């Protein structure tokens, strides 16, 4: 019971540092969006 | 348990259908300072949508514990609701208070 | 070696009941024993090599390893017996045996079939005294008179006959 | 697919058997023993006077005759014995035209002069070259049905 | 993690093979550390959801960096959870039967147990986390590709990302249907963790039949799961440079709705 | 886990000369009887083909009605297990049995140029009418034969105080049919004894409550140690177990007996006790009845012979017949003028019929350095036990259900022991080793059989007279012809002892198992101890108030120091017992039983000193470990105020004036999914809660009929025990005098069952009959129904739970691979369950159906004792009433309109099919204070 819930944690991060170096972890395009978001209430002054 | 919460999940649509019904009269009499934006009340009915949808989900949850386990201390609320004349009310509330208001 | 032949045994005019005894009587369908096979065998073609193989098991005393053909699992608990008192025939189930030059499986043995055979009798059940019959085949007025015999031999309801304690005890 | 129940660790009526000489799991009875519904031992389930070993054959049925086991007899005579003893009782059955002493016709004098328990005694026990039955028939009340039937049998030449 | 997979897969490999009584659980007892781990794992997921598509209706934009480590990390805390209520069963190889599908056994699931409901609820939870963190990264994936310049990994992302272009005609259409999968994504994940959460409430126990457990296993649902975002954030700001995208109002913020959960 | 494309092609054989009675499907009940001691408990066994699968009762037979004990129930996994003796051994290496009968009549005409001098025989307390013509025989033919009777749980202080009252030995059958009072002495006469069904029957009949009753028994019992007479005992009394020889003293006076000589006073408890149980015993003379078991001294029985003889009992409810038996007088004296003559020499040929002495002996009784002085040792037992490595010859048991034999019962009764099969392993039975060492080996058991009841019938036809007598099973043209006594005056003249400070050690034969010949059966280990829910360990039961002054929890392992030897024993504390006054039991720490047996507990045997053979006072505790595993099944043996739920329990001074005062008179529930509509065979369930004493004969009945696999110690303690029917005791009240309450928890097959709506894949479904249907081959074996279920009596497989005592369940390496003999043993009619799916009490559904069907095809419906469950055909008390709750005018519709029919947990609504009647306990006015 002990090694299912402890082994679990490696196929969490198994997964996590697959997807952290195959995937952005950040959105790009949605962040790129916040930028211009922040442009766009700074051009409204 | 779960019964004061039915009435919170009601304290929400009851004061975002008076939001919507205080920003009426006071629009359609031309009484209100702001022209309402149109965005802003699509704000007001994603929260009179997504408070319908609580609303139900905490009422039919709250049956669907009691109606599952027929506890004779849980039961006798919903078998006095459902049981002459307060089975339509029950029916209403699935289709009349959550299922109309959830399509429109 | 040189099996059992149903196509000549029961052309012989053996009425189902010589050979499986207690089909009528017990939850399981006898296969015969040695015994029954050498009441004939031992004057009908002894000294053969196709009964060589129930010679053998007469002189010594090993039972016949037949081959089960339907090898249902032992979850079920089928019940003969309660069919052909209740008006279920040996066909519909078993195909023609007596055109069978070697018993294969005719009924997948599967759940839903005799499902559909439990909650609607009506399309299945015969007469009683055609049971043993197998050249009895369903007419074309099954219906009103199946369910004519379902009412008759009391055969108890689609509710009551699939709950897994008729079967799966 | 997957077959945990699909066979058991128990035996069922007829299946094989790991353990005895011979394969089977059904296992011969111990050769003097009495089960609890069957005594065997009076009048009708033997067909003899009084149950005894070497008896005296009991000259008419013990049990009843009914139109019901008239008709039972009839049915039971035409599934095991009329095989090679003939629908009519001729011995004119279909194995019985191959077998080497051929099967006695009823209606001969012997078998007519024969007594009524001596015809339940041939059925489940056997005579010389006809193997035993009885544990075909496996009820009394059948046994007796069927040579119920052979006395009416006996009436239609 | 290659210790912990190599210690995951042998503790199923042992579950299979002796059994599913190697854990401990008794005869009162026999929903254990399966099942208190798999509510929490499917607990932590949750919070990844609030972050990926309830904060989405709400158009806030401090969801926007801790997007995709919440989306992807609702996955693998599904594809962990998942596991077990397909292994806590003792024949494991026929949590077929728990499908509504034809066969040859007149046999269907029961609808009306809640574990037949935590099929339902987790298969479809675990695809549309997986629909709704892939449509995200179609427009992503298109960025990676032409940031490439080497033809075997912009193909790898050329093809994940299906060719997408960009375009207010594929613009438009992302969006709709981004805010619908938020606004499907949102009764999922409050019915999710209440459908693993009637798996108590349905019985009659009286710790477990209580009717306020579907408000308030999703509650803790997104109280542990805030906090695995926060336990699994701290450290991507000071080992990958992300102070300028992480920054600590995103903190203040998943604290106050940790808090609030 | 087993996987395959399709089923391997399944071989179906026939016979080869079919035998007439069998027709494969029926079950073909054959009547014998089993020796327990040396009397028949008479049974009727369900042997299928060959193989008998079932032992029930013979309701024929005077001991058994219909209803065995818990260790008669499972001689069957007895008879089918893998460490049988499955051929004779010579000096350790196998042998033949033709090896041995050269080696025999070689040493047999070497006896008969002496006067058969060194021909001992060690056999146990037998009363057969075969073997004692069989011995009477071998006595005449040699003269100085001598043949002792070795029995550890034997009636030796019984027997002997049959002679210290009457002169002559006399056999004493009790009759608690005509008995309003019961005075028990340390007397647990509803135990697994030779008359342990009977007694315990006519026990229950007297307090059948009912809409009517106003007078039931009273049962004043005074155990030492709670035994499982105390749970249908009203004023069970705490008697330190040497004090019970100065209550009877007190209990003579009080009665007219003229030479007590009374000594040694009494509490102030046990005074108040005794002039209260005298009391009622000096009214209602006629049925009354003083017991005492044989833990006491043959004074104290000779005393309870004179008070049953003052309060005109003979006659009336103590009969006195011949002696049953044939050596009444040969115990444990007769075992140590056996060793005495074995050593120095002086004994040639030692015959052991099943004694297994090197194991029972008592420490001061050195049997195994007599044996090994004995040439040429021959040992016949079913197992290679103790004894069988320490003898020279050993041979096969030939368990009775393969062996020709007879048994006689109390009352006289003779019973024929039919096989129900071949011996497996050839097992030459008691009667057959005899015959080579009288002079006949080629004689077989039947042949020597018939040839004694040919003689012993003096009427004709032998012929009707022994088929009748295979087929009753009983005989009774034997029964024992009835004494007239004298109750010789002046045996109880001398005063006795001080009573000695010090604590006591008390001996008592364990219920499940008794003296250890059956320490290897595994349905009689896991299955529970009576008060004590413990499973595959001896303890050392203590008081609560005992342990207190020793300061020792619930688990830890003392050191039990008696007058030479120190047993390492752990520790069990249990409030109904006696202060100052250890129990250990017999049965355990056996080192050579098999698979099962093996060093399982501590042995109790090698504290018995054969002057001082059941209670001694001079025990030191002295505790040497901490925190043994003590695998019990409970949990919590305190009812937590969970009464009007578990057992309502009253007494009858307050249902005399009020007859539904357990009841609650409630308003209906109200219930949402509505209701189904049960209109053709309604099965529901009575369980008597009142009678049921304990006996666990219910839990292995279960477990003989339903395929139930037992599970190792290890596997108990973590909860994972196999029980479809489990017996709870409560311990209501103060914790040193607490009253002990069982309720038989079955599945109560809800009708609005919780255990059903939470299956994900609908494995538990109902009947329209109304039963709950538990279907393994569906069970994907998600543990939520065992959740749901609020009394807990689903049962999950967890590893393989398959011949786990033989194999253990926590590899992969034999799990889809069973052990061939174990298989025999299984009903065929209930599924042998795989590793992963969940078990509960489903009525015996293969009993409902296999008489449903049945009455289906003759074309009438089932009548009441049509259908009588396994937990039903072994209750001795009749405690479990099942039935169709359709039938107007059946037996269970009456027990559940009674006034305390109750069902367990109506705070929800379950609505269960099994309902409880009440306990009511009948205090006496002058002690319910
Ligand atoms: C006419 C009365 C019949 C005879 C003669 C036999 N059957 Fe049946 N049968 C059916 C099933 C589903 C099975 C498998 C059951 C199991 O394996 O437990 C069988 C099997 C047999 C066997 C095999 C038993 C053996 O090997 O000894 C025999 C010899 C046999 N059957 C003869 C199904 C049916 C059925 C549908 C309800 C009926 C009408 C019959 N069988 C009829 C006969
Ligand atoms: C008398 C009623 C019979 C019983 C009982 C059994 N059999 Fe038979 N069998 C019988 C006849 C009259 C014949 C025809 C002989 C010939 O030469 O054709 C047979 C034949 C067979 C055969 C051979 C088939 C063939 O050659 O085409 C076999 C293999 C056979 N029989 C097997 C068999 C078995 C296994 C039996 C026990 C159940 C059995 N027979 C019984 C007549 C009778
Ligand atoms: C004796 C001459 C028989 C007669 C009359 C009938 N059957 Fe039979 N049957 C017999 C044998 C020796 C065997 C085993 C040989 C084999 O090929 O299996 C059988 C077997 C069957 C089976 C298959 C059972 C199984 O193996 O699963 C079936 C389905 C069967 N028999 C049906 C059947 C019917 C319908 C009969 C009346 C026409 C009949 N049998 C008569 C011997 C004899
Ligand atoms: C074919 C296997 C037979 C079956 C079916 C039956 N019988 Fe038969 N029978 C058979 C033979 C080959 C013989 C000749 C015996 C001899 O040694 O010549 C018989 C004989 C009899 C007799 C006459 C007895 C005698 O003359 O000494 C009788 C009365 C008889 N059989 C009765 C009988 C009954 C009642 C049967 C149905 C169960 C039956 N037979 C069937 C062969 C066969
Ligand atoms: C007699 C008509 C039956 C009823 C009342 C039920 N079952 Fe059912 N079952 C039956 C038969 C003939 C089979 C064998 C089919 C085959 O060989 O594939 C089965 C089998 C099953 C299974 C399959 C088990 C496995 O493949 O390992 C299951 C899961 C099963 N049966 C379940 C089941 C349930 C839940 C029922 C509830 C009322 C039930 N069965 C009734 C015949 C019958
Ligand atoms: C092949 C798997 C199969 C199994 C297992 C099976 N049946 Fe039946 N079955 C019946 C009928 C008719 C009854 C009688 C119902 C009654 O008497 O209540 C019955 C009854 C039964 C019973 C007895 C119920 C009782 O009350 O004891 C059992 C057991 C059973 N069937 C099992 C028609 C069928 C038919 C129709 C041709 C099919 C096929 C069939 N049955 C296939 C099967
Ligand atoms: C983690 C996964 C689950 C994710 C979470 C749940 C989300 C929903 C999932 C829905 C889809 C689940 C599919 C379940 C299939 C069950 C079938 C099965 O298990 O059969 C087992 C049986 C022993 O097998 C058999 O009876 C036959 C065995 C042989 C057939 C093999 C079939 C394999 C299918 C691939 C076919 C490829 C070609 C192979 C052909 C066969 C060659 C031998
Ligand atoms: C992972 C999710 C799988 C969900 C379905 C579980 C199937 C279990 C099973 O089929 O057991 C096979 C066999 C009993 O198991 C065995 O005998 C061998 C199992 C070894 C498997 C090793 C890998 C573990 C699974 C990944
Ligand atoms: S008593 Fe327990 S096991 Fe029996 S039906 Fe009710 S919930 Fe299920
Ligand atoms: S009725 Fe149920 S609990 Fe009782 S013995 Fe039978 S299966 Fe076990
Ligand atoms: S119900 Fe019967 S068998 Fe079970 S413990 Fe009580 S008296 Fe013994
Ligand atoms: S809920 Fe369902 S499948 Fe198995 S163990 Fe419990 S039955």
């Amino acid at each position: 019971d002990i090694s299912l819930y402890a082994g679990s944690f490696g196929w969490f991060f198994f997964l996590f540092f697959l997807f952290i170096r195959l995937l952005p972890a950040i959105s790009i395009f949605e962040v790129r969006d916040l930028v211009h978001k922040t442009e766009t209430e700074k051009a409204l002054a | 348990s779960m019964y004061p919460v039915t009435y919170i999940a009601s304290m929400l649509i009851l004061t975002f259908g008076g939001g919507i019904i205080a920003l009426a009269v006071l629009k359609s009499r031309n009484l209100l300072p702001f022209g309402i934006p149109v965005d802003r009340l699509h704000d007001l009915g994603k929260f009179l949508f997504a408070f319908v949808a609580v609303w139900a989900y905490v009422n039919f949850s709250e049956y669907l514990i009691i109606w599952s386990g027929n506890v004779p201390e849980l039961t006798p609320w919903h078998g006095h609701r459902s049981a002459g004349g307060w089975e339509i009310l029950g029916i209403v509330m699935i289709f009349g208070h959550f299922l109309l208001p959830f399509m429109l | 070696g040189g099996g059992f032949n149903h196509q000549l045994h029961v052309a012989l005019g053996m009425d189902c009941r010589y050979c499986h005894t207690a089909v009528e009587v017990s939850a399981h369908a006898n296969i015969p024993p040695t015994e029954t096979c050498m009441g004939c065998h031992s004057q009908i073609i002894s000294r053969s090599e196709k009964v060589a193989f129930v010679w053998q098991s007469w002189e010594t005393g090993t039972s016949i390893q037949w081959n089960k053909v339907h090898d249902l699992p032992k979850f079920v608990y089928f019940n003969h017996s309660i069919h052909v008192a209740k008006g279920v025939g040996c066909s519909t189930c078993h195909g023609r045996i007596d055109q069978m030059r070697v018993v294969y499986k005719t009924q997948p043995l599967f759940m839903s079939w005799c499902l559909d055979c439990h909650r609607n009798p009506e399309k299945y059940v015969r007469p009683r005294e055609e049971v043993f019959n197998m050249a009895w085949t369903p007419p074309p007025n099954q219906l009103e008179v199946g369910r004519r015999l379902v009412q008759e031999y009391e055969i108890r309801s689609s509710w009551e006959l699939t709950n897994c304690a008729i079967c799966h005890r | 697919c997957h077959l945990e129940m699909y066979d058991q660790a128990k035996y069922k009526p007829q299946q094989a058997s790991e353990i005895f000489a011979d394969g089977a799991s059904a296992r011969p009875l111990v050769e003097h023993t009495v089960a609890r519904g069957r005594l065997r031992i009076d009048a009708t389930s033997t067909g003899r006077v009084d149950g005894d070993p070497n008896g005296a054959y009991v000259t008419t049925i013990p049990i009843r005759i009914t139109p019901e086991l008239l008709e039972r007899g009839a049915q039971r005579y035409r599934i095991y014995c009329a095989v090679c003893h003939g629908v009519n009782g001729n011995g004119r059955g279909q194995v019985g035209l191959l077998l080497n002493p051929r099967p006695p016709s009823f209606y001969d004098q012997r078998l007519l002069d024969m007594p009524d328990g001596e015809y339940y005694d041939v059925l489940v026990n056997g005579r010389r070259t006809m193997y035993p039955y009885g544990y075909r028939v496996q009820s009394i009340s059948d046994r007796w049905a069927i040579v119920a039937h052979i006395r009416e049998l006996q009436k239609n030449p | 993690a290659a210790l912990g997979l190599l210690m995951y897969l042998f503790s199923l490999a042992v579950l299979f093979t002796v059994g599913v009584g190697v854990w401990g659980i008794n005869i009162p007892v026999a929903w254990g550390f399966d099942i208190i781990n798999f509510v929490w794992w499917i607990g932590i997921g949750h919070a990844g959801t609030l972050i990926s598509a309830i904060l989405l209706l709400f158009r806030q934009d401090w969801r926007t960096s801790i997007n995709r480590a919440a989306e992807a990390m609702t996955i693998f805390a599904v594809a962990c959870a998942g596991i077990y209520p397909l292994v806590h069963t003792g024949r494991p190889w026929l949590d077929y039967w728990m499908l509504p599908y034809p066969g040859t056994l007149g046999m269907w699931p029961q609808f009306r147990s809640a574990l037949e409901w935590d099929v339902f609820a987790i298969s479809t939870y675990a695809t549309v986390s997986i629909l709704f963190w892939y449509l995200g990264l179609i427009p992503d994936l298109a960025s990676l590709r032409d940031r490439a310049t080497n033809i075997w990994v912009k193909r790898f992302y050329g093809f994940l990302a299906l060719g997408w272009r960009g375009g207010a005609r594929d613009w438009n259409r992302y969006e709709v249907a981004s805010l619908i999968l938020a606004g499907l994504s949102t009764p999922l994940v409050l019915s999710v963790h209440s459908i693993i959460s009637l798996d108590f409430a349905i019985s009659q126990l009286p710790g477990w039949h209580v009717t306020v457990f579907p408000p308030y296993f999703v509650a803790g649902a997104v109280y542990c799961g805030f906090a695995m975002v926060i336990l699994l954030l701290v450290p991507l700001r000071r080992w990958y440079k992300l102070h300028d995208l992480i920054t600590i109002k995103h903190f203040d913020l998943m604290g106050k709705v940790m808090l609030a959960s | 886990c087993q996987f395959a494309l399709k089923q391997p092609q399944e071989k179906i054989v026939p016979y080869v000369r079919q035998p007439e009675e069998i027709i494969h499907g029926r079950p073909l009940f054959f009547a014998t009887a089993v020796t327990f001691a040396g009397f028949g408990v008479g049974l009727l066994v369900e042997s299928h083909e060959g193989r008998p699968t079932k032992i029930e009762g013979n309701p024929d037979h005077p001991a058994s009605l219909g209803s065995t004990d818990l260790i008669t129930q499972a001689m069957i996994l007895t008879m089918y297990d893998p460490d049988r003796s499955q051929a004779p051994t010579n000096a350790g290496q196998e042998t033949t049995w033709d090896a041995f009968v050269a080696a025999a009549t070689a040493a047999m005409q070497a006896q008969t140029a002496k006067q058969g001098a060194g021909l001992r025989v060690l056999s146990g307390s037998l009363t057969s009418p075969t073997l004692i013509a069989q011995k009477q025989q071998l006595l005449t033919q040699f003269p100085q034969a001598k043949w002792y009777e070795y029995e550890p749980v034997g009636r030796d202080n019984a027997n002997a105080g049959a002679r210290l009252a009457f002169g002559a030995d006399v056999h004493t059958i009790y009759r608690l049919d005509t008995a309003k009072v019961i005075v028990g002495f340390d007397a647990d006469f509803t135990a697994p004894s030779p008359t342990g069904v009977r007694m315990a029957r006519q026990l229950a009949d007297g307090r059948r409550i009912r809409k009517g009753t106003k007078e039931v028994n009273r049962l004043y019992l005074a155990e030492s140690t709670p035994s499982i007479t105390g749970l249908l005992a009203d004023h069970r009394l705490p008697v330190r177990s040497s004090q019970i020889e100065h209550l009877v003293r007190a209990l003579a006076t009080l009665v007219g007996v003229p030479n007590v000589a009374a000594g040694a006073p009494l509490s102030d408890t046990e005074k108040k006790w005794v002039e209260a149980a005298a009391k009622d015993l000096q009214a209602n003379r006629g049925a009354c009845v003083v017991l005492v078991g044989e833990s006491q001294p043959p004074v104290v029985h000779a005393l309870g012979h004179a008070i049953n003889a003052q309060l005109g009992n003979v006659g009336s409810t103590v009969v006195y017949t011949e002696p049953v038996e044939d050596d009444p007088s040969g115990g444990i004296a007769a075992l140590s003028a056996l060793t005495q003559e074995m050593n120095a020499g002086t004994v040639e040929v030692l015959l052991m019929i099943e004694s297994n002495p090197v194991y029972n002996a008592p420490a001061d009784i050195p049997f195994a350095e007599a044996l090994a002085k004995v040439p040429l040792s021959m040992h016949v037992g079913l197992y290679r036990d103790e004894t069988a490595q320490q003898s020279v010859w050993h041979i096969n048991g030939a368990h009775f259900l393969e062996a020709w034999g007879d048994v006689r019962a109390f009352d006289g009764t003779t019973t024929i022991v039919q096989p129900l099969i071949a011996p497996l392993y050839n097992g030459k039975s008691a009667i057959e080793v005899l015959n080579v060492l009288l002079g006949k080996p080629q004689e077989t058991g039947y042949q020597t059989l018939t040839a004694y009841w040919q003689t012993q019938d003096a009427s004709g036809n032998f012929r009707v007279f022994w088929n009748t007598a295979l087929h009753d099973g009983v005989i009774t043209a034997t029964q024992a012809r009835s004494r007239q006594v004298t109750l010789q005056q002046g045996f109880a003249d001398a005063a006795p002892p001080a009573p000695t400070q010090g604590l006591e050690i008390v001996f008592r034969p364990d219920p499940s198992l008794w003296d250890g010949a059956f320490a290897n059966n595994a349905w009689l280990q896991e299955t529970p101890k009576p008060y004590t829910k413990l499973t595959w360990d001896n303890v050392a039961l203590m008081s609560v108030r005992t342990a207190n002054a020793l300061g020792l929890k619930n688990g830890d392992v003392v050191r039990l120091t008696y007058q030479g030897r120190s047993v390492d024993a752990p520790v069990w504390v249990q409030p109904g017992h006696a202060d100052d006054s250890v129990t250990v039991h017999f049965g355990f720490g056996r080192t050579a039983a098999g698979r099962v047996g093996n060093n399982v507990g501590f042995n109790a045997y090698r504290l018995r000193t054969s002057a001082t053979p059941w209670f001694g006072v001079g025990l030191e505790v002295a505790k040497v470990g901490e925190n043994y595993k003590l695998a019990s099944t409970q949990g919590h043996f305190l009812m937590e105020g969970r009464k009007k739920d578990l057992v309502r329990y009253g007494t009858l001074a307050e249902y005399v004036e009020d007859e539904k005062f357990l009841q609650v008179e409630k308003e209906e529930p109200i219930s949402l999914i509505g209701e189904y509509e049960y209109n053709g065979y309604k099965w529901g369930m009575s369980i008597d809660l009142n009678v049921c004493n304990s006996c666990n004969a219910c839990v292995v009945a279960c477990q003989s009929e339903n395929n139930i696999p037992v599970v190792g110690k290890d596997e108990v303690w973590l909860g994972r025990e196999m029980h479809w029917i489990r017996i709870d005791q409560y311990y209501v009240g103060d914790e040193h005098t607490p009253n002990v309450y069982n309720m038989v928890m079955l599945c109560q097959q809800c009708e609005h069952a919780p255990c059903e709506i939470v299956c994900p894949v609908a494995a538990t479904v109902h009947d329209a009959e109304g039963l709950n249907n538990m279907v393994y081959n569906r069970c994907v074996g998600t543990k939520y129904c065992s959740n749901n279920c609020p009394y807990k009596v689903r049962r999950f497989n967890f590893l393989q739970y398959q011949d786990v005592p033989y194999r253990s369940p926590i590899d992969a390496s034999t799990e889809n691979d069973s052990i061939p003999v174990l298989k025999m043993m299984r009903n065929p009619d209930v599924t042998v369950r795989a590793r992963g799916v969940m078990e509960k009490c489903t009525f015996c559904v293969q009993r409902i159906n296999e008489a449903r069907i049945q009455a289906r095809t003759e074309n009438r419906r089932i009548a009441d004792g049509e259908i009588m469950t396994a937990c039903q055909q072994v209750c001795p008390t009749q405690a479990i009433v099942f039935g169709d709750l359709n039938d107007p005018q059946a037996r269970v519709v009456d027990l559940k309109e009674q006034p305390l029919k109750y069902t367990s947990l109506d705070k929800l609504n379950t609505k269960p099919r099994v309902s409880y009647l009440a306990k009511i306990k009948n205090l006496n006015p002058d002690l319910a204070e």
